């Protein structure tokens, strides 16, 4: 056939550029990173109505101080959360502090490139790496197969991203609340999902200082949801 | 049968200031009743504000503090130039003396600095990582006689104020630099005295929030 | 480098055939005609010694070689192939039965381990098949006289009579006329040779033939007495002369 | 683990103003006896370094052989390796040190005591010592053996601390050493009359003195000494 | 590289199936066809020798029926030597069971591991797999006498009457229109031989052209005892069911 | 050792060896799975191709992996067998590190994993095998039931199906099964379980096999008979 | 066409097309340029974002306190390549209490990129390297290629459009390399090189970055409002 | 050394001596044998110092990535045997340890006893250490379940003191701390030496000294 590790004539690694293809499938997620906290959201897309919604675990806490959204094959991601986990507890064994987010993803990013005949192929899935640290502040990180991780002020992967990304180009402002921001993705995943957004297919997570990463109540989204109606209503 | 440890003599003294600390340690260094050198720096500026005595086996003490300075170069290089704090070290070097659980660095290990409140600190180490933070204390072959004077002169153990007669204690006040150095060179001056491992010289290393900077002095050569 | 073949070479097509198996098989037909006859006192191991040319020393070329005092072999196919095999066989009856049982082992089951290293050479990684199909004379105690074809699928059978190679299925023929369950040993040698002259082209003397027995215990083949459970060896490769005598009476 | 066999005595050396002097006897001896009298310890490495070696001889020829290849493997790839990018004191040094620590941490060591005496690139003088231990020290003067209890005496009266080595010329460093091997020939009863000795200059550079004898020895009194207390003839 | 050689013996088809594993079945449909019964007092196995000669030495041969212990058999159909790798494995499984718990293994349990094994050259290690399905014939005191079969997918099942090699479909229906549940072994006997001499290429069914072998508690008192069928006693039965 | 990567993206962004697996489960027997408020139901499919079965013998569809959880297949059965086992090992191995009996969500957490890691190792395909898991949590009277697939992915179900014609018998249960509330008793599970069997089976004969899991390790399996008067009931109010 | 298929095969004119192919993913690479006097090396790099949101990606990795380099194409190759430097630095200062000299670090690049361009299953390193240095013989600036070859220059430019700024340094060959002791002039003419290879895009606070190492100067990255003076 | 811990309706107190020794050296008289492993859980130091500390350090990461994977806070059984399972692999190896693992669960307070030489004990009532036997004669003796905090920190306290004024490898201060289901409460450094004078005036006990 051909090698897992082969270049094109255009200088792209096939599999790495493949995998993007399996990504792109995936359902939405959407990170904005403010001033007042970084907040991650998910499209759960439930296959069937009998499916349990609440099983649908899309959003990770990786550390107290670092949260990860996935999209695409979720089922790649579990290897990669695991060795977050264990790197960024491992860091605090060995030096008696939190990691930083950065250091973390870089963790992350150097398993991607491990492929070939390590594991048989790249994983299929992106993470948007969310956390704060004393030295950078609140940061969001997309972290990809390529082994390539980009900061980002707000990002957006899976099926509705660029229409999503457009929206949040001109939508982001570095002066945002974490209220703005809480919103804000609410307000933009319900514009790239097929099914109506409510509290049960959406879910929504934040990561503060103070309290660390939380992922939100479906009682405390749905209150975010008819506000979010309202105020839209009003203009 | 071949001994793979050795007892290269040597005494270190750590004091921690409330925004200072220093590190002191003789410069002689001995096999047996022979002196192999009358300087030999036994203190090292490891980098970012932390200061290092590994004593005892000096083949030993030299590995750790050569593995602890490259962890400090590779700490930059995997967090982004990040200050490794003392609190961080400690913990770092705990590993490295564990590391060798079955076949132990032979050498009782300080280092001083500032922690993240820019106060002062010292860190003690055992053989095989136990560390713990502390304010004032001597390793080495003459800790013994160094240490309880300390306690009297530093944390005025046992120590009243007059006309109470043991019912109100000498209150615990801060000392500057300069009394400590005094403490420092009088504590050197008097292991000296009775301990023939001990003289030739005494270097210092102090650490402040401007820096590092060092300070010698000339002992008994007998 | 590494061997990187750990992939099987022998693998099932769509109609259940094991293409590698069958192509030795081919290999084995265009090889020089070999036959085995069993009689009531003895077993006969004979074939044809095809000469590459007539500056070699076709005597210097065993085709037809002991495996165990009592057990001898014959082939056709790929001569390589069963050099290394004979090497083997030689080797697994020691390694796998006389340096745990303190004796030789039984034909039946010399044969097996022969079969089981042919076998693995079908399914393990990275090599074909043996090109060879084998004929394995022997005796034992409690078995008697023996005689086993073993193929290249590492598949073998016990046979009154038999022969592989050029000239088989007419030899086969030819056996199934002859043979009955009261031969004896010169008997089936007689029968040997008559059935191996149908298959030869050129010359046909002691010198162009190689043929074996195992029937009694040679004691003059020792190499040494005073020990009277130690009898000899019961395989015995016959001379260019006693063909000869043999081919006068013919 | 193992144990010494064939063996070599003190090496001794010192700092002086402008470079450094090490020397050490011709003696490989097999127990009590003097079994080998040819035996050279004083190994130069390029024209800055001089290696004196002390213990196991089988251990001293496998380092000398290592140091030997560790000339050829500079010289690969390296245009500047009989200039800017030549083996220095400090770097041999180093090496051996790292080398010696590693094999007692397999606890299987190199049975030696070395001195690495030398001159840097800037001039400077490089002197330290390390051992089957792994233990480095450096000092004006360094000996090994019975050479750090009697010969560092005697060098230590001459440079006592860093402010004399300035002050200390070449000819009476060599005097000192000279001294030194004489007194270690009376006292010590694993040693040789015959001797190597080495200097490396910053400006004259390395000189290598081979065949050198202990001379101007005290025996004469021998003959006024009768008994071991109250015998007079 | 190597990978240019490579067949990849252990992927599915679109249609979500095992190539390797459906061509050795392909290749086992033309292997000979072999019977397991089940009776209340006993199991019957029942196999045909493939195109066999007059010169073969059939008393001293064993192609079809093989013994694993004294309380389990097998019935081989597909690639002879395949199966010899496979029945050693078995052998010595029995044995350490019997060894670490003193006791005879159980029927079951054996199956398993073989099949097991089977499973293992379908899902890695890039090998092909084993030509080979067996009949396992076997008694224990949990579930008294049991049938199963396994093929090279590495699936089992536990069967009261069973064909595998050639003809199946055509011997199956035979053995589900005449077997019943109250069955002796006398009769499973006489249906064995009957629905391989109605399914057989072959012109006529001969004692030489078939292995027979039978486990029976017809064993003095509480125990079970195996008969592998020699060439005269399988030239009996043929004349007593009345089929030459 | 045998590296070759078998299971690798294609350009579309599909791994089609994981995709075909899911083919392998697609033409295997139906197997389904209902919670009640006080109970787990699992149903499966016995295909009536093969008779003359000992069904005392034979590998039954749903298999114990502790005394409190079990769990069901469709697909490949010699590759579910591979995962039960481990399953079976790791229940132990929880229990002896941990002195805690595995969660339900842990189990089928661990075996999701396994499936995963068969799709991107070099050397092997994955599982032709979707299980169904179920059972109770330890001092839990909280029904558990939990479906994986041999892309690792795995998810919690009020009730699922899976294996050949699950697409009809799912649609059965959507607008069957209430949420708000669902079967109060464990006759009502099971008489919902066999219904929507019925829609695929065939025969209501010995075709359907009953697993009823209730709380502090009370599995039980059904017998011929007690489905069969289900079977009988269900018809008779159908005949109107 | 048929021979690209791995690493492993040479085409019938003799040429390594996986290695061709790896050579590609450089000049896809933004631009990043390498200039050197007697006194100092410089490196001086255009950043890429993937949009207004995203951060710039980093170009320049530090390997030791006299060393370091700027990578053009695959990140994460440089990542493993600056990684096995760093230690071969670190293996030279810690053993021989010696820094290593730029040409042996080169020849030690040169090494590891041709065992993975003579071997199967593994593939060639799809990124381009310039390393600038001060050692014993001055400075230094190196430019690899993940063919193996690497090559000594008084300056160069690799990436997308970086043959303009690679004309410019040509013809300021006789000038830059006579700027000793003044380290924002040797600055100025990498700048001023690097803006030959600009199109629609001009250097901006975060799209610049520069970095220096010389006589008395350690190896240096320069990042935000500290290239605002450069600009 | 002295340790003790011990289960009581309203949790379980920890408490500890501070001296470490160095044959007849006393080198610290400040050390901490209360190992805080996570906010819910203690552990105590009694053996070897780097030992306890160490494998101590790396349950507590052990227990972290247990609460991530599992969403659920370790029992304190679960804990007290990844430590005892991972000191086993290294029996007879040299190690010395001797402490005692205390926290709140779902089964209320929990308190097990872990060694070197291999045991793992559930028990309501612990204490190791060279002066544990001066200890237990005060803790058997006052010892009830219906045990008030305020008692039962004291109870500690005094048991601690009972075996610092005999022993002689132990002594300088008693660390104290109460584990309730919210977690754990530090409750002081006290010196012996004020502590003592203390007690003996307001008790009435160790009337044999003179002050
Ligand atoms: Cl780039
Ligand atoms: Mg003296
Ligand atoms: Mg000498
Ligand atoms: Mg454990
Ligand atoms: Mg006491």
């Amino acid at each position: 056939d051909r090698g897992v590790s082969t270049f094109s004539p255009e200088g792209r690694l096939f599999q790495v550029e493949y995998s993007l293809e399996a990504i792109k499938l995936g359902s939405t997620a959407i990170g904005i990173a403010t001033k007042e906290g970084v907040v991650l959201g998910v499209e759960k897309r439930a296959t069937s109505p009998l499916l349990e919604s609440d099983s649908i675990e899309k959003i990770v806490e990786i550390d107290r101080h670092i949260g990860c959204a996935m999209s695409g094959l979720t089922a790649d991601a579990r290897s990669m959360i695991e060795h977050a986990r264990t790197a960024a507890v491992t860091h605090n064994l060995y030096y008696d502090e939190d990691i930083n987010v950065e250091s973390l993803t870089q963790s992350v990013c150097d398993l991607a490139l491990r492929f070939g005949e390590l594991m048989s192929r790249p994983f299929g899935v992106a993470l948007l790496i969310a956390g704060h640290d004393a030295d950078d502040g609140y940061q969001l990180f997309h972290a990809e197969p390529s082994g390539t991780f980009y900061r980002y002020n707000a990002k957006a992967i899976g099926s509705g991203s660029e229409g999503a990304q457009a929206e949040l180009l001109n939508e982001w402002h570095s002066s945002l609340t974490l209220k703005e921001a809480e919103l804000l993705v609410l307000k933009i995943l319900k514009q790239v999902m097929e099914e109506k957004l409510d509290e049960n297919n959406a879910q929504l997570s934040c990561i503060t200082k103070q309290d660390g990463f939380k992922i939100y109540d479906n009682e405390k989204t749905a209150e975010l949801i008819k506000e979010l109606k309202e105020k839209e209503a009003a203009e | 049968q071949f001994n793979p440890y050795g007892d290269n003599g040597g005494t270190i003294l750590g004091i921690a200031g409330e925004d200072f600390a220093v590190l002191a340690g003789d410069t002689r260094n001995i096999t047996d009743y022979s002196i192999n050198s009358r300087y030999e720096p036994k203190v090292f500026d490891c980098g970012d504000n932390i200061v290092m005595s590994a004593n005892g086996f000096a083949a030993d003490g030299d590995a750790l503090v050569k593995r602890f300075k490259n962890s400090v170069k590779w700490y930059h290089f995997d967090h982004n130039d990040k200050k490794l704090s003392i609190n961080s070290a400690a913990r770092n070097i705990q590993h490295l003396l564990y590391s060798r659980r079955f076949f132990p660095y032979y050498v009782y290990n300080i280092i001083a600095g500032l922690d993240e409140d820019g106060k002062g600190a010292v860190y003690s180490f055992d053989p095989v990582g136990s560390y713990q933070r502390e304010q004032c204390r001597a390793g080495g072959a003459a800790a013994s006689l160094i240490m309880p004077f300390l306690d009297n002169q530093v944390n005025f153990k046992n120590q009243y104020e007059p006309g109470t007669n043991g019912k109100v204690k000498k209150p615990l006040k801060y000392l500057s630099v300069e009394e400590v150095i005094k403490l420092v060179r009088d504590s050197f001056t008097s292991a000296t005295e009775r301990h023939i491992q001990v003289g030739d010289g005494l270097e210092i290393l102090i650490v402040t929030k401007d820096g590092v900077r060092k300070e010698f002095y000339e002992l008994k050569r007998d | 480098m590494t061997d990187r073949y750990s992939f099987s070479l022998t693998t099932f097509s769509p109609s259940g055939k094991l293409g590698q198996i069958d192509y030795a098989l081919t290999a084995v037909k265009q090889g020089v005609t070999s036959l085995g006859i069993k009689a009531t006192n003895g077993v006969v191991i004979a074939t044809e010694k095809k000469s590459s040319s007539p500056l070699a020393m076709s005597e210097t070329l065993s085709k037809v070689s002991l495996l165990t005092p009592d057990i001898g072999a014959v082939y056709s196919g790929m001569g390589p192939d069963y050099r290394v095999l004979v090497d083997k066989s030689r080797k697994v009856a020691h390694t796998s039965y006389k340096r745990i049982y303190g004796e030789y082992p039984p034909t039946k089951l010399l044969v097996s381990e022969v079969a089981k290293i042919m076998q693995e050479a079908t399914q393990s990684g990275g090599v074909r098949p043996f090109g060879v199909s084998l004929l394995i004379a022997g005796h034992d105690e409690f078995n008697g006289f023996s005689l086993y074809q073993v193929d290249p699928s590492g598949s073998y059978f016990p046979w009154k009579a038999t022969a592989i190679g050029k000239g088989s299925v007419a030899a086969k023929t030819f056996l199934e006329k002859r043979w009955n369950d009261e031969l004896e040993l010169e008997d089936a040698i007689h029968i040997a040779l008559l059935t191996l002259k149908e298959s030869v082209e050129g010359e046909f003397n002691g010198d162009t033939i190689e043929l074996a027995i195992i029937g009694d215990e040679n004691p003059d083949l020792l190499g040494y007495t005073g020990i009277p459970t130690d009898k000899g060896p019961r395989f015995r490769k016959l001379t260019s002369q006693e063909i000869n005598d043999r081919l006068e009476a013919l | 683990t193992q144990q010494p066999i064939v063996t070599g005595t003190s090496v001794i050396s010192m700092k002086y103003d402008n470079g450094v002097i090490i020397a050490a006897d011709n003696l490989g001896s097999y127990g009590s006896l003097l079994r080998f009298n040819g035996v050279e310890r004083l190994i130069p490495v390029g024209d800055n370094t001089v290696v004196g070696i002390s213990g196991d001889i089988s251990d001293m020829q496998h380092i000398e052989r290592l140091l030997k290849d560790l000339v050829t493997e500079n010289a690969y790839d390296n245009p500047l390796a009989d200039a800017e990018e030549a083996l220095e004191p400090s770097y041999i040094f180093e090496y051996l040190a790292t080398v010696m620590y590693q094999r007692r941490s397999k606890m299987n060591p190199l049975w030696n005591a070395i001195i690495v005496a030398g001159v840097q690139s800037n001039g400077d003088q490089f002197l330290r010592y390390v051992n089957l231990l792994g233990v480095t020290y450096s000092s004006p003067t360094l000996a090994t053996g019975f050479g750090a209890h009697m010969a560092n005496p005697l060098l230590r009266k001459v440079v006592d601390r860093e402010s004399d080595i300035p002050k200390t010329t070449v000819q009476v460093a060599e005097e000192a050493i000279v001294n030194a091997m004489r007194v270690l020939y009376y006292r010590d009863a694993r040693s040789s009359r015959n001797f190597s000795l080495a200097i490396i200059d910053k400006n004259t550079g390395l000189t290598f003195k081979k065949n050198l004898q202990v001379e101007n020895m005290k025996w004469d009194f021998a003959k006024d000494i009768k008994g071991y207390g109250t015998q007079k003839i | 590289g190597s990978r240019r050689y490579d067949s990849r013996t252990t992927i599915f088809s679109p249609e979500g199936r095992l190539y390797q594993v459906e061509y050795a079945l392909e290749s086992i449909s033309h292997a000979g066809t072999a019977i397991g019964i089940m009776a209340s007092d006993g199991i019957v196995l029942a196999a045909e020798r493939k195109v066999t000669s007059t010169l073969l030495e059939q008393d001293t041969s064993t192609e079809k029926l093989y013994k694993l212990n004294d309380k389990i058999a097998v019935a081989v159909a597909g690639l002879t030597a395949d199966a010899e790798i496979l029945i050693n494995t078995a052998r010595i499984h029995a044995q350490n069971y019997l060894k670490t718990y003193n006791e005879d293994i159980p029927v079951e349990i054996l199956v398993r591991r073989l099949s097991d094994i089977k499973q293992g050259y379908t899902q890695h290690g890039g090998l092909r797999p084993f030509g080979v399905s067996f009949i396992y014939a076997g008694y224990d005191d949990r579930y008294g006498y049991q049938l199963y079969t396994s093929n090279p997918s590495g699936n089992y099942t536990g069967w009261k009457a069973i064909s595998v090699g050639a003809n199946t479909s055509a011997a199956q229906t035979l053995l589900q229109m005449d077997y019943k549940d109250d069955m002796k072994v006398d009769d499973a006997i006489e249906l064995a031989l009957k629905t391989l001499s109605k399914t057989t290429d072959s012109s006529a069914l001969t004692y030489d052209r078939l292995e027979f072998a039978t486990i029976r508690k017809g064993a003095n008192d509480g125990e079970v005892y195996q008969k592998i069928f020699k060439p005269q006693e399988i030239k009996d039965i043929l004349v007593k069911t009345g089929i030459t | 050792g045998y590296d070759r990567a078998l299971s690798i993206f294609s350009p579309d962004g599909h791994i089609f060896q994981v995709e075909y697996a899911l083919e392998a489960v697609k033409r295997g027997t139906c197997a389904v799975g209902v919670k009640g408020k006080n109970c787990v139901v699992l149903g499966c499919e016995r295909r009536s191709t093969l008779k003359l079965q000992d069904t005392r013998i034979t590998p039954s569809k749903v298999s114990k992996i502790d005394s409190h959880v079990v769990l069901s297949f469709s697909g490949l059965n010699a590759d579910s067998r591979i995962l039960i086992e481990k399953a079976r090992v790791e229940a132990q191995s929880h229990r002896l590190t941990l002195e805690d009996p595995v969660t339900v969500e842990y189990l089928t957490r661990y075996v999701a994993g396994v499936q995963q890691r068969y799709t991107q190792s070099g050397g092997v395909r994955p599982f032709g095998v979707s299980t169904l898991i179920a059972g109770f949590d330890p001092r839990d009277d909280e029904p558990k039931l939990y479906q994986t697939e041999p892309s690792g992915i795995y998810s919690s179900w009020s009730a699922q199906t899976i294996g050949r014609n699950s697409k009809t018998v799912r649609e059965f249960l959507e607008k069957n099964y209430d949420r708000k509330e669902p079967p109060a008793t464990v006759e009502e599970c099971v008489k919902l379980t066999v219904r929507s069997l019925l829609e695929v089976v065939q025969t209501g004969a010995k075709n359907i096999e009953i697993t009823v899991v209730k709380p502090d390790s009370d599995i039980v399996a059904l017998s011929s008979e007690e489905i069969n008067q289900y079977v009988t009931q269900i018809e008779q109010e159908k005949q109107e | 066409n048929n021979y690209d298929g791995d690493t492993v095969t040479f085409s019938p004119t003799g040429r390594l097309f996986q290695v061709e192919y790896a050579l590609e993913a450089i000049k896809q690479g933004s631009v990043t340029v390498g200039l050197r006097s007697n006194t100092h090396a410089v490196l001086v790099a255009l950043k890429r974002n993937a949009d207004e949101l995203s951060s710039y990606q980093k170009k320049i990795i530090k390997c030791d306190e006299h060393m370091g380099l700027s990578l053009a194409g695959l990140a994460p190759d440089a990542r493993v390549l600056s990684n096995y430097l760093r230690q071969q630095c670190n293996y030279s200062s810690l053993v021989f209490n010696r820094k290593l000299a730029v040409e042996r670090a080169g020849h030690l690049l040169c090494d590891k990129a041709q065992k993975n361009t003579q071997s199967y299953g593994g593939r060639p390193y799809g990124v381009g390297l310039l390393i600038i240095g001060y050692d014993k013989s001055g400075a230094h600036l190196l430019e690899f290629q993940p063919s193996g070859n690497v090559t000594e220059l008084y300056g160069t430019a690799i990436g997308a459009r970086s043959q303009g700024a690679k004309t410019y340094l040509e013809r300021t060959l006789d000038t830059f390399i006579k700027i000793d002791g003044n380290p924002d002039e040797l600055i100025k003419a990498g700048v001023e090189a690097i803006s030959q290879s600009l199109r629609d895009e001009s250097l901006t606070v975060d799209n610049l970055s520069i970095a220096i190492v010389g006589k008395d100067t350690p190896f240096t990255i320069y990042d935000g409002e500290a290239v605002a003076k450069y600009i | 050394t002295t340790t003790l811990a011990f289960k009581f309706r309203h949790g379980v107190i920890v408490a500890a001596d501070s001296r470490a020794t160095a044959g007849a050296y006393i080198a610290s008289q400040t050390v901490k044998k209360v190992i805080e492993i996570n906010p819910y859980l203690l552990g105590t130091m009694a053996g070897g110092a780097a030992d306890c500390s160490f494998w101590e350090r790396l349950l507590a990461r052990q227990c972290r990535i247990y609460e991530l994977r599992n969403k659920e806070r370790i029992s304190v059984a679960a804990a007290s045997k990844l430590l005892a399972n991972m000191v086993y692999q290294y029996k007879g190896m040299g190690l010395s340890m001797g402490t005692m693992i205390c926290g709140w669960d779902k089964r209320g307070p929990g308190l097990y006893y872990v060694d070197s030489e291999g045991n793992r004990i559930s028990g309501a009532t612990f204490s190791v250490g060279s002066g544990s036997v001066y200890a237990y004669g005060v803790l058997d003796s006052n010892y009830k379940w219906d045990l008030s905090v305020e008692d039962a920190l004291y109870l500690g306290k005094r048991s601690i003191l009972a075996a610092a004024h005999r022993d002689a490898y132990s002594g300088g201060s008693v660390n104290l701390y109460h584990v309730t289901e919210d977690g754990w409460i530090y409750h002081g450094n006290h010196d012996v030496g004020e502590l003592f004078w203390k007690v003996k005036e307001e008790e009435g006990s160790f009337n044999n000294v003179i002050g």
